[PDB]
């Protein structure tokens, strides 16, 4: 039988938080609108005894042209800063309510290579702090 | 008993003048091997508060 | 005209609906029957069976320049099982999954000296 | 034998504690008990240790 | 003549523990059902004098689609947390009884690349602590 | 029809039973005789004999589109030793191991203009 | 809703500062004049609580021949040193006024490989210090 | 003229020690029986003044199937542990008697890739301690 | 407007110093005489406030045969040692006078691979110390 | 004008020392006898003020078969140990007399890959200590 | 209950502070207040800490 506590899903959290300002999903189909954020997890650690979780989240921004890509990256960074500062409540797809413990910016948006020669990709990296909520 | 349940009592307080209180302590070390339990428990009849951190 | 004695069912993909978990939307599919085509394997390889074994196949399809074929887009599917009516098949079914291919690359039309499309070549792949 | 934390069967006793946690609710124990309170988690690298001098 | 003590087989331990909740084996055949966990060892160290063993175990989750893969990874992580917390007894294939000393999560499940374009692979890493039992 | 003067024994693989050590299940095999086929080496290489020497061979098989051949799946085996009845052989035997090949890649059928299968090409490999 | 403060755009800052002395843009078209500087960001970190930002900026110099490339690199380094020392005010494309907190040279211009066999590329790296201004 | 002292040959030592329990050689021919151990040295250091030598030895196990490979690896590890604990005397090919000073396990047997798709290779790493004996 | 101070050009300094003893240039044409030194910069750092500059310089020696290459490398190293010890004044191409603050040898000449099978290439690395002179 | 002091040539030193016991040269022609040592330098540092030089020397042994290669490596290591211990005087090709300050073994001979499938290559690494002698 | 930083509803009080920041302008509070001043940011790794002896 499984354990009774687990942290909220980090990717779902970030998607449901960024969605009101710009289109976002874990994966991008072959065709979509330019404004677009992609979420991923690279590293983390969970401690059942202390209820401590330290996930690392990556955001990729795709847009047509350098100007639009930079503007989208700036908007996304501002949204993340708002989330870090005001500690708002986010409703997931499942309807559960989840919150954060803290936040920190590791890499401010920079330019990365991409196969498509018109779409410009910007990449930012963030660190989060989360606790354990009871499994419903 | 005077200890309250969690989320029932309000903010505590530290009195200006206090007195030594005697307390009991048991330290548990539980180790299992081959589906068998081994217990190591220490006993302290009396203990006072020495230092904080 | 006619280019062969095989019948395939091109399947279109058009996502719709409110975003679900992780921002993914449900997929709505539409099937169209295109008969009289030629379907032949092109190449096939395999990954060494160290811990996980993966096998891939590549097929070629030649079809008349009909309206449905010319409107196909990358990321679509086509279904073939050596039957006269493969379109009336359940994609959710295990047989449907075993008989559904994935479109690989863009549509490749062929033109004549008159500036008209003569036939369309399509790449397909399927793995196990 | 006067007192021992181990039961006669060789298992640990159950009437030792005063508070219990059930279904995420802190409820006082209704069964008879000696009355003992249990500390929670411990930070990594820190635990019950003794430093005689 | 060989030594008379050895730690229990770590891969067999993990397989026999995860098997009740989901299909698991050291190797995946060319065809199987989606729910699937794969076990591996990457590093360790054995000390005969002190009876100390510190193996490192990797779990790979394969499932069709991102959603199913993430759900399987969450279920596997919860099962591992239950094992770490309650210290249950596990019966191996040989019938021997084996136990753990502790456990710790190094990498919480993240997404990794895979050749198949429909199966999504998630990877988690764990550390274990084991002792020496007498060889029967 | 007939495509050659060689006889091979296709072997199917179907795992069964309660999981054993490490979660692996025992393998149950079924053999089927397919005569009148052509079997020829395709390519062969070798790894430098620094500390361990490994050699690999690749063979091609062309068979009539029978029921048994069309049902072969990747990960199966076929046994050939230049005899008329290779199926009545022990796989556990050393000779059986020396004369068993491994199927490499998916089945490759060939179609005609009538939309019917004409012959099947299969890749095989064996190492030492 | 987004946050109300953000640092000035570093690439736009550097472009608008270097432009009076030499042609500069974030990207070089297939054909242009030789004198040319290219700006990029590689790393950084933002702290909303303390108002601290530490971006890293890269300058690439392209010119025909080794002599012209070295001269352009020297001129660019002197311009950057002037900026670091005198702390001048720079007007962006948007018309906003932005300033610096400090500056430091990490890699003095050196030679790097390039595909074209006539154009010689020199590369220098710099570190900046910036604060948060109110979003207009 | 050469020096008069040297440590015993480490590869010959390990081969002559493991040979009674399983076939072992420094190199494997193109064809042999499955049970097989391969010995190698990766690093070491010799100090003539103090008579100290710290070689590092690698053992590779080849067998048909995962089960047989794991069983062979377990047997080899047990044999090595016996050698580390009881300090037995080993007779080399030359007939000389050689001994050890200590031993330590760096990497417990794990799984590694191999070209052959039926033979499974397991790898373990060990550290030894040896002294200088007089050259005969 | 540019800054008014800058360090002397390191490559020009080294070329004008090594030229009296052997042919040297920043780049070697497709055909030239064997004795040949090539100069390059790999790293450095400039501090306007303290007037401190720490460039790193690389010398490559090309000659026909191993013997001639080694002799040229020895001669170049001796010339560099003379420069480090006696602190002489060097006149650049521009006619300016420049000096050093110190010097240190990081890698003594060693052998490196080269495409040509007759020319043997030797490589040495040096560190320099320079100050700021007024721009004329 | 060049400096008046330099350390003795390390490669020539090692070649003239190992030559009496076995064929040795800086480079091996396409055909030669099996017993063979090859000398190389990988790293070093020279300090004119203190008269200190710390070169690093590599010896490669080629022989037919594993047995002969191992025997040659053992003989070479013993010769090097004799040199380290007794501090003998070595006459170079130029006729000059040169000596050492100390010596230390970094990597005891181990096995490395080689293109030829019959010749087995063994590699050992050593560190030396040398001073400055007057240039004649 | 005499005084408490928590309001009756369970939220925090608002009349606690004396100065407020609005639209980037430091303006004195016109509403009634007890009068309290708030410190700003804190360097990373440093915060309100107590070290009893």
């Amino acid at each position: 039988d499984l354990h009774d506590q687990d942290a909220p899903d980090e990717e779902d959290f970030v998607v449901c938080w960024m969605q009101p300002v710009m289109r976002t999903a874990v994966e991008r189909d072959i065709d979509a609108e330019l404004p677009f954020c992609e979420v991923t997890r690279i590293d983390g650690a969970d401690d059942p005894e202390a209820g401590t979780d330290d996930p690392v989240i990556q955001l990729d921004f795709y847009a047509l042209g350098a100007e639009a890509a930079k503007a989208a990256a700036k908007q996304g960074h501002r949204r993340m800063l708002f989330l870090f500062r005001n500690f708002p409540t986010v409703t997931l797809s499942d309807g559960t309510l989840a919150d954060l413990d803290f936040g920190e910016t590791l890499i401010k948006p920079s330019r990365m290579a991409f196969e498509h020669d018109q779409i410009v990709r910007y990449t930012a990296r963030y660190q989060l702090g989360t606790s354990y909520v009871a499994v419903p | 008993p005077l200890v309250e349940l969690p989320g029932e009592a309000d903010g505590f307080s530290q009195p200006v003048d206090a007195e030594k209180i005697g307390r009991q302590f048991l330290l548990y070390g539980i180790r299992k091997k081959e589906g068998r339990y081994l217990y190591e428990v220490d006993a302290y009849d009396l203990a006072y508060l020495n230092n904080k951190g | 005209e006619e280019f062969g004695g095989q019948v395939v069912a091109l399947v279109s993909v058009a996502e719709t609906g409110v975003p679900g978990w992780g921002g993914l939307k449900a997929k709505a599919r539409t099937t169209t029957r295109q008969p009289g085509v030629h379907f032949r394997p092109a190449s096939s390889t395999e990954t060494p069976d160290g811990q996980t074994n993966v096998a891939t196949e590549v097929w070629k399809l030649t079809a008349p320049p009909t309206a449905a074929v010319l409107a196909a887009k990358p990321g679509g599917e086509l279904v073939y099982d050596g039957t006269e009516h493969p379109e009336s098949l359940d994609l959710d079914s295990a047989a449907g999954r075993a008989a559904t291919f994935r479109v690989d690359g863009p549509i490749m039309p062929k033109y004549d000296l008159a500036g008209q499309v003569h036939h369309v070549t399509i790449m397909c792949k399927r793995q196990a | 034998v006067r007192w021992s934390p181990l039961a006669q069967d060789g298992q640990l006793r159950d009437d030792l504690f005063a508070h219990r946690l059930e279904n995420g609710v802190w409820v006082e124990n209704t069964n008879p008990n000696e009355g003992w309170y249990l500390a929670g988690a411990f930070g990594e690298g820190n635990g019950p240790s003794s430093r005689p001098s």
